[PDB]
């Protein structure tokens, strides 16, 4: 499959760079 | 018909040919599995000339690779007598077939219209050649009271090339046939 | 300040920290400008400006840098083309390095202003609450913007003490940098006139200097102070966001339509130069002028520049890429290696045939060959079972004038069927899609990407304008109405 | 004219494949879901604030008390759907947020279609279907349908262009 | 006041991130 | 105007049709014949259309009003070998097809005259349809 | 590796769905 | 029209040929001689004479296997 | 340079998977 190579690394930073932000914000709220 | 509706009793006068095994000589003859429910009865068809009837049955058999073979034969009697012969296998699909890209031979595109010729031209310009198959028909059971003879065959005919896209392989076919000589 | 979407309001009542967080946005903006230009130049191919210009290569910041005056690099080369040895000091690298150094300085200054928030500039003398005088500050800022406008348009664009600006001919072949005299008449409102740009900046610099001086010595009326919530800095944000989204729409429109500020040596042709056949008519007019100058058809058609023929590629229309066909234009059709020449299709009856070019709308198009009458004479069939027309049934031959196939004639059905596909895409060109692993699917230019992004920016800044205007007016009832 | 616009956008733009439009569809369908589910939940968690079987007279404008049990509604949706609203204000902000953001995302998709910046195709599959005349997905059958729409509309859609397509270059599906 | 993010907001944020990423992954891969 | 004027016979005599007569024939085209001749071709066989080029090239030439009425009196082939009035509706054979049992000679004349006084109104919009 | 991204993201939606049902913040009555 | 590659639908074009003449000139194939359609191996005199008028268009050029793969000349499938 | 391809993605997750952990722990301590 002639897919974008960086499409993997675009997919995973698109979805875990915000995610860790949320967890940071949640964890500091819970503590 | 209601007794055979749902059973499958279908699956020189009407000559029916009932395979029960499909060995493809992959790079030895290995036997796959029938993916087209039960529609392989080449039915209602010294030398014998071919005639009408269902002298074609497209059957896809199955590594995990589907092989769509056009099983076909186009072209005294004792329990030893054999009618060995050869037949001309037409292409699996006729030239009015279209691939997923809009292209075809009788009807369709002549090139890939998705992109804008290149190394695609092996799949672009579709060909319609003809293959040969050798069939050896054995005669085992002869009942002249009805006027009919039956026996087994072996036939070696090529599979589909996808209009010249992939190298076909030879399939070995065995099964009983029964005809009414009249 | 407690919801995550409100956190930056912690500096809303802290103007020293507001300046800090602004200087940090400055540091990020300039560091992005420097790093992006460095990345735009690591990936740039300056070997030829004719068939591989910057707009084919996805250059985003490079056109904006070179539009004012910075066209040459320290490597010798130039986007106009000439290599030399003394490229001034203001090259492509110096600009990116200046922005990187500015970014570092601004990061340090934002650190200082975050730490030293409590300076007696941001608190009035009479009480000690944090305040900034928005009418006074606005007047000072408007005056500063006025001098910068007046100066930029009267000394950098005129070239009196500046490089000038990029000017070009209508065909976009003689693109260079020179200082432009101002145009004060009706001619200054011509979108494709650089003196209008120069005069605009001059006149609006005087206008903004006067308004800024008027917004420093005259206090606002008491009805308009409470009417427009002039003490609320949020109201200033709302009006600035208004200016910001309407400028974005104007910038995007003038990039899509093409003005004197976005010439086609930097951002490439517009889709409207393909829609009306602008370069096609230009070349036909030039060709027929040469034909009537006692030259042969092949001799006239070989004085068409490769750069003038390349503009007639529909692959160079910016309305032909896709949203997720990411990247540069040569990631699509590929690297152009040369102009194949004008194809002239002739039927078996010896009639001039023309392939219908495809519009910007169509992803793929039926190849149909017309004549001077405009009746169909050949085509590349689909049904091919009642197809009275067709290349091989009519025996259509293609003969090229100009370019690499000058004088050559082809009559094979495969070859005519191929060059009739390349003829509907405009002037036929040879493409090597091996240098950039090009997939074959067209991509928009930097003109198209900039226009589309700044339209998205206009839309979200319209909403942000509304959000902050409504928040500025309805400040009293934000938490709720009344019990 | 709007129906022509819709089919034009599929055939020329492949607008169903546009993800901003997919979020638009999601926002609008979720807005309708929220409208229906919130109305029925309120109507079925009402309090017995009257005596007649017609419960529409169990509410006064002047009263300052909730006419429906948010606790019973939270219980019901927690044990039916796994989650439920517990905050009434957040519920009604969500009912605002969902169709508005869907509709805005669809507007972003149209802003992209102004410059022809289209999610028309997946390059990997337009490639694979062209190196493999056996690779058929529903996407390849949408690309074919789009070409069929384009060639069979455009000669009377834009009559200033004077598109002449002979009957034998029009993509048929072998009738 | 310090920033918060309660559990419900965390779950909502995680789903909107995860579903939006699943939506745009097919187009980042192209 | 001249659209009303159609070929009557093979001898050659352009006969004009009243507008009301033409409309009356047009209606009866859409009640007993539009079952499978709606558009310009035949649904039973997609090769024998009701077009000018087909009817002139019929054997015998059936692009005439009297020719079409005589066809309706006797269904034959496109060359006219076997008079198969059973596979087709037939003015004589009302038992197989009861659609023309109420149609008089004027009705047959009008339906045969409306088929040959469209093709210069429409052109490529009746012959085989607009693709 | 393009299916791997899709399956990982789908597993992330499923994990968020489990944790937002199973380990949800309790709704307390006032 | 060729009489070894061409279908029944393009035997319409001739002035009065459909369907028996066309259904019999196609049913037996290939024909080597151009004038081999006129022998009429099972046709009658009304077929024989009428075909004997029409000899100025018939041909025996090339039976293409893409055009003969089992009722492709009778119903190609193009309506 | 014939270097390990995944040596990039090994380098960056080796050094930011622990890093976000520390920041989570720090941020929840500071709040
Ligand atoms: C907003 C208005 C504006 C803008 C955007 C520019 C932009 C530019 N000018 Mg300029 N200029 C202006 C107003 C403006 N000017 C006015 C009003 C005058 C009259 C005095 C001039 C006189 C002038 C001269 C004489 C020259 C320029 C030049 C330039 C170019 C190189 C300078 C540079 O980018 O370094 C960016 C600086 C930073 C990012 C700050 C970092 C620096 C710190 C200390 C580190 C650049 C594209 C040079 C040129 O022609 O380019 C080749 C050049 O020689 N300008
Ligand atoms: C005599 C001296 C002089 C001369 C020769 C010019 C010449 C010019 N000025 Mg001008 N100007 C002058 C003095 C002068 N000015 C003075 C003294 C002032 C102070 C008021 C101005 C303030 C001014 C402004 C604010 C603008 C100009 C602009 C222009 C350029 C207009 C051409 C263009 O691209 O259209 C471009 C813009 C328009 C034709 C107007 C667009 C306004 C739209 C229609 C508003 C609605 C759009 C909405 C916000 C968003 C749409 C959403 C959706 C529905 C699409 C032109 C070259 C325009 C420009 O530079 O464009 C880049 C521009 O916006 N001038
Ligand atoms: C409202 C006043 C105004 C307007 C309409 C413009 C318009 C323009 N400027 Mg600009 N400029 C201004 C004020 C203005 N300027 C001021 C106060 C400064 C001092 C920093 C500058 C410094 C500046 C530089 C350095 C450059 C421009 C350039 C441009 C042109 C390219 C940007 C563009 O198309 O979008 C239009 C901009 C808008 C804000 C549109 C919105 C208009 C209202 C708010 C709606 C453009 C026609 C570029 C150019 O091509 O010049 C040769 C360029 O390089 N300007
Ligand atoms: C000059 C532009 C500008 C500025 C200074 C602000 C400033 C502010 N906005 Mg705002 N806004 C804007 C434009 C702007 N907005 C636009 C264009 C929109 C529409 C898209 C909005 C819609 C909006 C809403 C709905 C709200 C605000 C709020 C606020 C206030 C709280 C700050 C905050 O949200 O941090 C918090 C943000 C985060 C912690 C993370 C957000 C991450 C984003 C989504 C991704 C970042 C992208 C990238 C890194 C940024 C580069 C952008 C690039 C395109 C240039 C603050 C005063 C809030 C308010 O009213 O205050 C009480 C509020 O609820 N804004
Ligand atoms: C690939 C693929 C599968 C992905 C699709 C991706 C796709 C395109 C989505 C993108 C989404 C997107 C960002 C678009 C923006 C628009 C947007 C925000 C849409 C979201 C839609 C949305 C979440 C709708 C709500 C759906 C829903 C099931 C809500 C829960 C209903 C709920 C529990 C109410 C119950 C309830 C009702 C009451 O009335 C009361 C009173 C109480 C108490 C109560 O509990
Ligand atoms: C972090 C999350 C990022 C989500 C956004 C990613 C954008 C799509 C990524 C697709 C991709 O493969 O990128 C990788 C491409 C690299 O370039 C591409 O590489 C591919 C990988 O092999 C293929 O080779 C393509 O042919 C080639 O063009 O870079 C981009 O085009 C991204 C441009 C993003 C610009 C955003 C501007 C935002 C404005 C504000
Ligand atoms: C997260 C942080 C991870 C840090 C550790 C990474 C280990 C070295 C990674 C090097 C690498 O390129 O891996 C990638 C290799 C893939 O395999 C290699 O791929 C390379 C990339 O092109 C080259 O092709 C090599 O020739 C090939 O062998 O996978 C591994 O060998 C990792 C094995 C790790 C086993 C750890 C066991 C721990 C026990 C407890
Ligand atoms: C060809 C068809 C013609 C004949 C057949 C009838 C068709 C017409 C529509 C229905 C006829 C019967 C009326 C029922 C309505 C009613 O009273 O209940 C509704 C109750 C009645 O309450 C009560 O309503 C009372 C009167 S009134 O409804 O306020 O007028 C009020 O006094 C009381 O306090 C209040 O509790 O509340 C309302 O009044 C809400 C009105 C909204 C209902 C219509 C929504 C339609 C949208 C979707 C449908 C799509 C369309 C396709
Ligand atoms: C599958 C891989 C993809 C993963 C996708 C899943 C994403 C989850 C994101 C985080 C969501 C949970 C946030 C906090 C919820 C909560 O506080 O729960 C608290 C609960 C107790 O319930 C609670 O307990 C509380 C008291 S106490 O905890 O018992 O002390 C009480 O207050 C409360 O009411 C009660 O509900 O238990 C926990 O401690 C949960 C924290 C576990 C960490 C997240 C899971 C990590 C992944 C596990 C699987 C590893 C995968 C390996 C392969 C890569
Ligand atoms: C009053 C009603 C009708 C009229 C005037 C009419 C007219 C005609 C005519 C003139 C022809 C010969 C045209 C040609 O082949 O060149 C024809 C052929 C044909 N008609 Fe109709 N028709 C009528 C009703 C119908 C109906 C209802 C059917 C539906 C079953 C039908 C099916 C056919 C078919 C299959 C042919 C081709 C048969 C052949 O080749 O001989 N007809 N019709
Ligand atoms: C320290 C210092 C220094 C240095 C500096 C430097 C070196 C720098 C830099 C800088 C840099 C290097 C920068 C930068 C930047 C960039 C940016 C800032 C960007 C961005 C981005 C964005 C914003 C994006 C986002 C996104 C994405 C990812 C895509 C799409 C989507 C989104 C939007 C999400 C000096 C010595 C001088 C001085 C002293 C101090």
């Amino acid at each position: 499959m002639e897919t974008n190579k960086l499409g993997f690394v675009a997919s995973v930073l698109f979805v875990f760079v915000p995610t860790v932000f949320l967890l940071i914000l949640y964890i500091q709220t819970a503590s | 018909y209601d007794d055979i509706r749902g059973s499958g009793l279908a699956n020189i006068r009407s000559l029916c040919l009932q395979p029960q095994t499909f060995l493809v000589e992959t790079f030895r003859f290995v036997e796959g599995k029938l993916l087209t429910r039960s529609s392989f009865t080449l039915d209602q068809v010294l030398t014998f000339v071919e005639q009408g009837g269902f002298d074609f049955q497209p059957v896809t058999v199955q590594n995990g690779d589907r092989v769509p073979l056009l099983f076909t034969v186009k072209g005294t009697i004792r329990p030893s007598t054999r009618f060995s012969g050869s037949f001309d296998v037409p292409p699996y699909r006729t030239s009015s077939f279209i691939d997923p890209k809009g292209r075809g031979l009788a009807v369709g595109y002549d090139a890939a219209v998705g992109i804008p010729r290149e190394a695609f031209s092996r799949q672009n310009n579709k060909s319609f050649k003809v293959g040969t198959g050798n069939i050896v028909l054995q005669v085992d059971r002869v009942n002249q009271s009805t006027g009919e003879i039956s026996g087994s065959f072996e036939s070696q005919q090529p599979s589909d090339t996808d209009f010249g896209s992939k190298p076909a392989m030879t399939v070995k076919i065995l099964g009983q046939f029964y005809s009414r000589i009249t | 300040g407690l919801p995550w979407y409100r956190v930056h309001t912690s500096v809303l009542n802290d103007p020293g920290r507001l300046i800090a967080v602004h200087i940090m946005h400055n540091a990020l903006c300039a560091g992005f400008a420097g790093s992006m230009l460095l990345f735009e130049l690591a990936l740039f191919d300056p070997s030829d400006p004719v068939l591989n210009p910057m707009w084919r290569q996805g250059c985003f910041l490079m056109p904006f840098v070179s539009r004012l005056g910075v066209v040459n690099s320290w490597q010798g080369w130039s986007v106009t083309g000439e290599t030399f040895t003394n490229p001034g000091f203001w090259t492509f690298e110096t600009v990116a390095i200046a922005h990187i150094i500015f970014s570092g300085l601004s990061f340090l200054a934002a650190c200082w202003h975050w730490v030293y928030w409590d300076v007696a500039t941001f608190f009035d003398p009479k009480t000690d609450e944090p305040v900034i005088d928005l009418p006074k500050v606005f007047g000072i800022h408007l005056t500063l913007a006025g001098i910068l406008c007046f100066g930029f348009g009267a000394f950098h664009l005129t070239g009196l003490f500046g490089p000038g600006m990029w000017v070009s001919d209508p065909l976009g072949l003689t693109g260079h940098i020179q200082g432009v005299a101002p145009e004060w008449g009706a001619a200054g409102f011509d979108p494709h006139n650089p003196g209008g740009v120069v005069a605009h900046h001059i006149a609006l610099g005087i206008v903004a200097i006067i308004g800024g001086l008027f917004h420093i010595f005259v206090r606002p009326p008491e009805y308009l102070y409470k009417g427009l919530r002039m003490g609320n800095i949020e109201g200033t944000l709302a009006s600035g966001l208004a200016v910001f989204f309407s400028g974005a729409f104007i910038a995007a429109g003038t990039m899509w339509y093409g003005t004197a500020t976005t010439p086609i040596e930097l951002w490439g042709p517009t889709r409207y130069q393909w829609d009306q056949g602008f370069f096609q008519q230009a070349i036909s007019r030039q060709v027929k002028a040469s034909i009537s100058d006692g030259k042969s058809p092949s001799e006239a058609w070989s004085e068409i520049p490769t750069k003038l023929a390349f503009y007639d590629y529909i692959g160079n229309s910016p309305a032909k890429g896709g949203l997720f066909r990411v990247g540069r234009m040569v990631d699509g059709d590929g690297l152009p290696t040369g102009w194949l020449g004008h194809p002239v299709f002739k039927d078996g009856e010896g009639r001039e045939l023309t392939v219908r070019r495809m519009p910007n709308f169509f992803e793929n198009f039926p190849v149909v060959l017309f004549d001077q009458d405009g009746i169909v004479r050949a085509d590349i069939p689909f049904r091919q079972a009642e197809s009275k027309y067709g290349i091989e049934q009519t025996g259509v031959t293609v003969s090229f004038y100009g370019g690499e196939l000058d004088g050559q004639t082809f009559s094979d059905p495969k070859d005519v069927k191929k060059y009739a596909r390349r003829a509907q895409l405009g002037e036929p060109f040879e493409f090597d899609r091996s240098v950039y692993d090009s997939d074959g699917l067209f991509r928009t230019s930097n003109r198209g990407f900039f226009a589309f992004f700044h339209v998205i920016f206009g839309l979200l800044w319209f909403f942000g304008h509304i959000w902050h205007g409504l928040r500025a007016l309805f400040q009293d009832v934000f938490s709720g109405i009344d019990p | 004219a709007i129906f022509r616009f819709l089919l034009f956008f599929q055939g020329f733009h492949n607008y169903t494949l546009n993800p901003f439009h997919m979020m638009g569809v999601t926002g609008v369908l979720g807005g309708a879901l929220l409208c229906a589910i919130h109305g029925a939940t309120v109507q079925n968690t009402l309090f017995r604030d009257n005596q007649s079987k017609n419960t529409f007279k169990g509410f006064s404008t002047d009263q300052g008390e909730e006419t429906y049990s948010m606790v019973t509604a939270n219980r019901f949706w927690s044990q039916i759907f796994g989650i439920a609203f517990s905050n009434k204000r957040w519920l009604h902000f969500f009912m605002l947020f969902v169709p508005v953001t869907g509709l805005w995302m669809s507007a972003i998709g149209m802003a992209g279609l102004a410059f022809n910046l289209r999610a028309y195709d997946f390059v990997s599959q337009e490639i694979r279907a062209a190196e493999d005349p056996e690779f058929e997905t529903f996407y390849t059958k949408n690309i074919l349908l789009n070409e069929g729409l384009r060639a069979w509309l455009s000669e009377m859609d834009q009559p200033a262009k004077k598109f002449v397509f002979p009957d034998e270059v029009l993509p048929r599906g072998f009738s | 006041q310090p920033v918060e993010l309660n559990r419900t907001s965390l779950y909502l944020g995680l789903l909107v991130v995860f579903v939006t990423g699943l939506l745009f992954s097919s187009y980042f891969f192209n | 105007a001249n659209l009303r004027t159609i070929p009557l016979n093979e001898a050659g005599d352009t006969v004009t049709l009243s507008l009301e007569e033409f409309t009356r024939g047009q209606q009866k085209f859409n009640n007993a014949c539009a079952i499978c001749h709606l558009g310009g071709i035949t649904k039973t066989n997609p090769n024998v259309g009701l077009d000018t080029e087909s009817l002139a090239g019929a054997f015998p030439d059936r692009n005439n009003l009297e020719g079409l009425v005589d066809y309706l009196h006797n269904p034959t082939t496109y060359d006219g070998l076997t008079e198969i009035s059973e596979l087709h509706p037939s003015t004589k054979s009302s038992d197989i097809y009861p659609k023309m049992r109420n149609l008089t000679e004027d009705d047959l004349r009008a339906i045969s005259g409306h088929i040959l006084l469209m093709p210069k109104i429409r052109g490529d919009q009746w012959g085989a349809g607009k693709t | 590796m393009e299916a791997v991204a899709y399956i990982l993201i789908f597993a992330c939606i499923i994990g968020t769905l489990f944790f937002a049902i199973a380990f949800r913040e309790p709704p307390k009555i006032t | 029209i060729d009489v070894n590659n061409t279908n029944i639908a393009a035997f319409r074009k001739h002035r009065g040929l459909y369907p028996t003449i066309a259904g019999k000139v196609v049913s037996n194939a290939p024909y080597d001689s151009i004038e081999d359609i006129l022998d009429i191996p099972g046709l009658r005199e009304v077929e024989k004479d009428r075909l004997q008028k029409n000899m100025d268009i018939f041909t025996i050029s090339d039976p293409v296997p893409a055009l003969v793969e089992g009722a492709d000349r009778f119903n190609n499938g193009v309506y």
